[PDB]
């Protein structure tokens, strides 16, 4: 299949200049264009410009012209986007997206890449096991939880059983509290799968290289 | 190369037939026009074929088309010295505003060359 | 620069039902109009291009129509997985601009929330703070009120609330409530109660605990 | 002269200077006008299609930087700049795109050779 695998999340300081990538696979790189769209605040999409791997001609959204910079790497089949002098408004999700040459309708999209443009010091989070009150009663199912308090910036990844526990879950969007973040999750299995089977919420944090596995323990 | 053509230079005695080949990778390009270009002048359409058709004729000029196989060819049934020029293969995405052009073949007619 | 404008800005409808959403270019674009679906947390996916042409693989619930300056999108057989934000983008001349989207919710049968309270982890207590968490998952409608009664008195300060987006596997809603105070105030009270007010009951859903009792 | 009026012909750009083109549409029934480039190894390249008046577009390729504008209904200019790779540039014109069958003819003006040589 056609797949766009883009660079990870970025934290940089105002005036700094990040460079995001986008590995294309499963189709002939050159024969298509690489378009980049930005989605600020989970809101409005915005096209930054594009490139033709082949002829190497680039078009720029009239406003990102001054600071976006598109390039292609045919050998790797990799598209890039450096946004010089980042201001605090650059902070958005960047998506590389493919499109033909005169039909600027977007075909396949990258997964996104969070780009926070800030001052604030990276803050790793504090993860805490959440265990059912106190009983080990019936109810035929039990809900366990995981709270990830205080971090910076926003891109955080919580899994449960390293994604082996795909369903029954509910991770919840984070909320900004005094320049830091508080995100949490919920997992509901059967009164027979817990406490016996071990469940482990696991949080990652790019910005501070953080790997936290917190095992949920009864009381 | 979204649209590709071969050969890139064919030299042929006058009277002879010429076969110019071409193929595209993007399945739903729908119009396939070929073009002729005489030294010092703007490219001039020669013959064309919608995608829903296997053959196309104009006296000496003829396209044979392979939708399924994404293949197309140009046969210049009788060659005369007047046919020497560059023939670009071409294709258009349905709803499109442009022509995506092959690299063109340089056909030469009646050689011992230098025409 | 073209101005794409969408309508309504949101809308809900049962599964099986049909719905039409519209888009407005501020200039005559021709049939150079695309339509995408986005599920929050995910990237935009293509449905239509050339105002009416169906994207490779896209289901036939999706019909595209319109030309010039006014276009529309119709989904027959509303499936549960069609929730999300819908967007229109012109593809006529640069810069390609997107419409502001349309939010589609899927009405479903009501469901009372599954309320469950969790106390401060010792790990957090150790540190010097205490957050009481409450999850009220899988409910329908999306409307829900949760009160926090710290020993019986309600408290408006210390609550952070968060809601997922419509689930796909069931079409229901979920949400978190978080009461954070110190372990000083924490250990200085016993009853911790979480109370959801939802349409499916005349009596709130209460879930509680004893700081002091386990 | 016929369907399109293309001026100039063999201009020659200095290096840090911006040559500028302009093409005039004689027939009113092909209001869809584009700009193409034909490079030294004669590859033909679509640049842009500016349909309506006051429709400007921009683009940037290795060997040339283009700025285009479709001034009025028959007026269409182009300013090439940054050229360190001589090229012949073509005005073109066609009827409105079909959106179906899509078999309208693309007519090329006589082009503007912009050398080096």
């Amino acid at each position: 299949e056609v797949q766009l695998q883009q660079s990870g999340p970025e934290l940089e300081k105002p005036g700094a200049s990040v460079k995001i990538s986008c590995k294309a696979s499963g189709y002939s790189f050159t024969g298509y264009n690489m378009n980049w769209v930005k989605q600020s605040n989970g809101k409005s999409l915005e096209w930054i410009g594009n490139i033709d791997p082949y002829y190497g001609g680039i078009s720029y959204n009239q406003k990102f012209k001054g600071r976006a910079t598109l390039t292609v790497d045919k050998s790797s089949s990799t598209a890039y986007m450096q946004l010089k002098s980042l201001t605090s408004e650059d902070s958005a999700v960047y998506y590389c997206a493919r499109s033909r040459t005169d039909l600027y309708y977007f075909d396949y999209w990258g997964q996104g890449t969070t780009l926070t443009v800030s001052s604030a010091k990276t803050t790793a989070p504090s993860v805490y096991p959440l265990a059912p009150v106190c009983g080990d009663t019936t109810g035929s199912s039990v809900t366990l939880g995981c709270l990830v308090k205080g971090y910076f910036p926003e891109p955080v990844t919580l899994t449960w059983n390293s994604g082996s526990l795909s369903s029954g879950v509910h991770t919840f969007p984070a909320v900004l509290q005094s320049d830091l973040y508080t995100l949490s999750s919920s997992v509901t299995v059967t009164s027979s799968t817990w406490p016996s089977q071990s469940i482990t919420c696991n949080v990652a944090h790019p910005a501070s290289s953080t790997k936290v596995d917190k095992k949920i323990e009864p009381r | 190369q979204q649209v590709r053509q071969s050969p890139q230079s064919l030299t042929v005695w006058e009277g002879e037939t010429a076969i110019l080949n071409c193929s595209y990778e993007d399945s739903t390009f729908n119009y396939f026009p070929w073009y002729q270009q005489f030294p010092g002048e703007g490219p001039a359409l020669l013959i064309s074929i919608r995608s829903v058709s296997d053959k196309k004729e104009d006296g000496r000029f003829t396209i044979f088309f392979n939708k399924r196989e994404k293949k197309l060819s140009l046969h210049i049934t009788d060659s005369q010295p007047g046919d020497s020029a560059t023939y670009f293969c071409a294709a258009r995405y349905q709803g499109g505003r442009a022509l995506i052009f092959g690299t063109g073949t340089t056909v030469s007619v009646s050689p011992g060359s230098a025409d | 620069d073209i101005q794409m404008t969408q309508s309504p800005a949101s809308l809900s409808a049962s599964v099986g039902e049909t719905v039409t959403i519209t888009c407005r270019a501020s200039k005559n674009i021709y049939s150079y109009l695309a339509w995408y679906q986005q599920k929050q947390g995910k990237s935009p996916q293509l449905l239509v291009y050339n105002a009416k042409t169906l994207g490779e693989g896209v289901p036939s619930r999706f019909s595209g129509s319109g030309s010039g300056t006014q276009f529309s999108l119709k989904i027959n057989s509303l499936q549960p997985e069609d929730f999300g934000s819908y967007y229109c983008q012109h593809h006529y001349g640069t810069p390609y601009t997107f419409g502001g989207g349309t939010k589609l919710e899927i009405k479903r049968a009501d469901a009372a929330p599954t309320v469950s309270i969790f106390p401060p982890s010792s790990e957090q207590l150790t540190s010097g703070g205490a957050s009481v968490v409450c999850f009220l998952n899988n409910f329908y409608p999306k409307d829900i009120n949760v009160k926090w009664k710290i020993d019986g008195s309600e408290r408006q300060n210390g609550v952070l609330n968060s809601w997922t987006d419509q689930d796909s596997k069931d079409s229901t809603y979920s949400m978190s409530s978080t009461l954070t105070l110190t372990k000083d105030e924490y250990e200085r009270h016993n009853s911790y109660t979480c109370e959801a007010t939802h349409k499916t009951s005349t009596s709130p859903i209460v879930k509680s605990f004893n700081r002091n009792e386990c | 002269v016929t369907l399109l009026e293309q001026n100039p012909r063999w201009r020659l750009v200095p290096r840090g200077q911006a040559v500028n083109l302009r093409c005039i549409l004689k027939n009113s029934q092909y209001p869809w006008m584009s700009w193409y480039q034909q490079d030294l190894q004669k590859q033909l390249q679509w640049l842009f299609t500016l349909r309506s008046p006051g429709d400007k577009e921009v683009k940037s390729l290795p060997g040339a930087d283009y700025l285009a504008t479709r001034v009025t209904d028959t007026e269409l200019r182009l300013q090439v700049a940054n050229m360190s790779q001589g090229r012949t540039l073509y005005c073109t014109c066609s009827a409105a795109p079909d959106w179906g069958a899509s078999a309208e003819t693309l007519y090329f003006g006589s082009g503007t050779r912009l050398t080096v040589l």
